[PDB]
């Protein structure tokens, strides 16, 4: 009432790799953006 | 004179709202605990990358900046005035005095002595911050209005920097000066370097507190 | 010029204005027409507000901006929320509903008879049973407990009583 | 489905995944902001005092919100010729600055005006570039313009 | 397939898997996944 750090820390990990999951959404990994909606405006199918 | 800014020049980096949660920017921040001059009552300063400046007083001796590289005609530079009237910005190609002001009748203005090729117009105690910046051809300016309970000290403190005014001025620039209204009946300078900060954002989304991350370890 | 009205055609006065444009450097440009189209609320829409732009379900909202900012994101960086720029409110921007889908077999060496579980999905969107794990159509809720059969979730099972 | 999904005949007891779903979005909107600076062009349009040929006026132009489409649909003058892009093209777009010159010509003479012309409108009196972007619109104006 | 024409000097390079152009947007185009030869050789002379 006044120690569960065992339960804490799995429950920290998967929230912690989680969000690194939605963090990679925006980067581009070497492209002109991170939006599909941005390549499939300035540039031509090919 | 030369002073210490304490945790000053902090301004709202994007149009994003943000609750109670904490930020972290790369950008271009005055760093903390820094050297600022001191002016009293003035001369031609650089620019090289944006401007914190902030003034004292009750009555209004500043009275406005003027940019750009040269300072007079074969090339383009700003001026942002304010009579008792209200705020006048102006792009044109000008004659600066070299110590160019105003009076106080109640008669004025030897500032310049040229207004050709003009390519933009607009017309229409207290301590008043401002940040001045310009990329990519649009010169933005932020600015914060505070009310010190003394007269021309610079205080310590946190307050952020909303964004206000903003065009397509350009202008090259690489120095400015300011204005005053003389006798006829306090300010500081510093500069923005890149740095990465650490926003706390309040409830409502204002920014409230701040880390700069490269000041100590503890940082 | 000598004018009068009984001149012929092509000595007439005839009134000139041309135009000349100006693209060199600054971006600052205040653009001629837009062309907005109303909002509507409760559906999911694709929205572009300004050249944000994304899809979902817009609803009225309880923020508070601040008179400059001109959209909201939360933690992860995403947009939730946004200010149009014409009636000056701000709207909140929900995912449009998706999930999965599973199918409960009794086997198809006993029955051709299945269910269909639509996970975390209300059931207005798709007898008919709501539960946590989702909407489950095409089968009966019983008053009795058993011992789990096929696992649904939430602590709820499937079973091919007697038939059903 | 799940025949599919689990590539057999049969299918034994349990519970499959085999498919997603998502709502589909019903309609697309857009939003904007209104004008703030209808800008303006009726000086020029309705009835006015205009100038002499080589008191050709000029006009540096502020931010605002265009309406040539109007204008484009208009079509109620002898001229409307752009050498630049169609007028389609054009009420979709943010430029610099836009310049307005004025003057009252006979219409006898107007295929003078061009990118690249001759004669004493050309030669003298006004001076256009080869290479052009803007319109040029002319109407009658004896109506108004001449007197007995 | 053979397809036999004439064209502008100009627009010998818009024939070509992926491009765009008033030849190609209008009168013929190939399919950014095409899968044999273009040959071209000069004519007035005919
Ligand atoms: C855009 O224009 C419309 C009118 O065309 C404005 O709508 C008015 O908004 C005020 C609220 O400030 C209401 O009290 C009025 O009843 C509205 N009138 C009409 C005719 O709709 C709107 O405010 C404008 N917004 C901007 C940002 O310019
Ligand atoms: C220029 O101003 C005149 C006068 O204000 C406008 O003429 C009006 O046109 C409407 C529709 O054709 C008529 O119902 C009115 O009777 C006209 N006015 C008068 C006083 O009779 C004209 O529309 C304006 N031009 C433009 C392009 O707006
Ligand atoms: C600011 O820099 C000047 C440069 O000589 C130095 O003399 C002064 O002591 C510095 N001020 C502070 C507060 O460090
Ligand atoms: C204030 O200064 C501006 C600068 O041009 C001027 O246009 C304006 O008229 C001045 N105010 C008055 C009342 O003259
Ligand atoms: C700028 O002004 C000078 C002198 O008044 C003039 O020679 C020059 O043509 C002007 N600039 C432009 C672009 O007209
Ligand atoms: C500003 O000055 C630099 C000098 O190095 C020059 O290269 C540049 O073109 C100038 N800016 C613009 C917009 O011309
Ligand atoms: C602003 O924030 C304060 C404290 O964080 C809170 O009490 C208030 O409700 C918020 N909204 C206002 C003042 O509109
Ligand atoms: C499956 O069907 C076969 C053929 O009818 C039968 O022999 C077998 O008992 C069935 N399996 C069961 C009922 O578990
Ligand atoms: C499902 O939608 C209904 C209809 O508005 C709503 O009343 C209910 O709270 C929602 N959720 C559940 C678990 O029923
Ligand atoms: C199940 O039992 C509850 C008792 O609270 C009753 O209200 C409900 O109608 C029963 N449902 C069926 C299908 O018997």
């Amino acid at each position: 009432s006044s120690a569960l750090g065992k339960l804490q820390d799995v429950v920290n990990q998967n929230a912690q790799a989680l969000n690194t999951l939605v963090k990679q959404l925006s980067s581009n990994f070497g492209a002109i953006s991170s939006v599909l909606n941005d390549i499939l405006s300035r540039l031509d199918p090919p | 004179a030369y002073t210490n800014s304490f945790t000053r020049g902090v301004y709202y980096p994007d149009k994003v709202f943000r609750s109670s949660v904490l930020h972290s920017t790369q950008d271009l921040f005055l760093p903390f605990f820094s050297n600022v001059t001191w002016f009293h009552a003035n001369p031609v300063l650089p620019f090289n990358d944006g401007v914190y400046f902030a003034s004292t007083e009750k009555s209004n001796i500043i009275r406005g900046w003027i940019f750009g590289t040269t300072l007079d005609s074969k090339t383009q530079s700003l001026l942002i005035v304010n009579n008792a009237t209200n705020v006048v910005i102006k792009v044109c190609e000008f004659q600066f005095c070299n110590d160019p002001f105003l009076g106080v009748m109640e008669s004025e203005f030897r500032v310049y002595s040229s207004a050709n090729n003009c390519t933009f117009e607009y017309v229409s105690k207290n301590l008043r911050e401002f940040v001045f910046k310009n990329i990519d051809g649009y010169f933005k300016i932020y600015s914060k209005h505070t009310p010190i309970n003394l007269v021309r000290d610079l205080p310590q403190g946190f307050s952020a920097l909303e964004p206000l005014v903003d065009l397509p001025i350009g202008i090259n620039i690489t120095r400015f000066q300011t204005l005053l209204a003389l006798h006829r009946s306090a300010y500081y300078v510093g500069y923005l370097q890149p740095r990465t900060f650490l926003l706390k954002y309040n409830e409502n989304g204002t920014i409230t507190d701040a880390v700069d991350c490269a000041l100590d370890p503890l940082s | 010029y000598g004018f009068q009205p009984t001149n012929g055609v092509g000595y007439q006065p005839y009134r000139v204005v041309v135009l000349s444009f100006e693209l060199l450097h600054a971006p600052a440009t205040v653009c001629g027409p837009k062309k907005s189209t109303n909002l509507v609320k409760n559906k999911c829409v694709n929205f572009n507000f300004n050249g944000l732009t994304g899809t979902g379900v817009l609803t009225e909202s309880n923020k508070k901006f601040l008179p400059f900012q001109q959209f909201g994101r939360d933690i992860a960086d995403t947009t939730d929320a946004v200010r149009d720029p014409q009636t000056l409110e701000i709207l909140d921007i929900t995912p449009c509903s998706f999930g999965g889908v599973s199918v409960i077999t009794p086997g198809t060496n006993t029955s051709n008879q299945v269910a269909v579980l639509y996970q975390d999905v209300n059931c207005t969107e798709v007898n008919v049973f709501q539960t946590r794990a989702g909407c489950l159509i095409g089968a009966e809720h019983v008053n009795n407990s058993y011992e789990c059969d096929i696992p649904i979730g939430a602590g709820i099972c499937a079973s091919y009583q007697t038939q059903s | 489905e799940t025949k599919c999904t689990l590539k057999s005949f049969t299918v034994e007891k349990g519970i499959y995944q085999t498919s997603n779903f998502r709502v589909q979005p019903t309609e697309s909107i857009v939003r904007f902001p209104n004008i703030t600076n209808l800008c303006p062009f009726g000086e020029v349009f309705n009835a006015t005092r205009f100038a002499s040929v080589y008191a050709w006026n000029r006009k540096r132009i502020s931010n605002c919100v265009a309406d040539y489409s109007v204008l484009y649909n208009s079509a109620s003058f002898s001229t409307f010729k752009c050498y630049g892009v169609s007028p389609t093209k054009l009420n979709d777009l943010c430029f610099t600055n836009v310049y307005a010159d004025s003057f009252v010509i006979r219409g006898d003479e107007v295929r003078q005006i061009a990118p690249g012309q001759t004669g004493k409108i050309a030669d003298y009196n006004y001076k256009l570039p080869d290479d052009f972007t803007g319109c040029v619109i002319a109407w009658n104006s004896n109506n108004l313009d001449s007197k007995v």
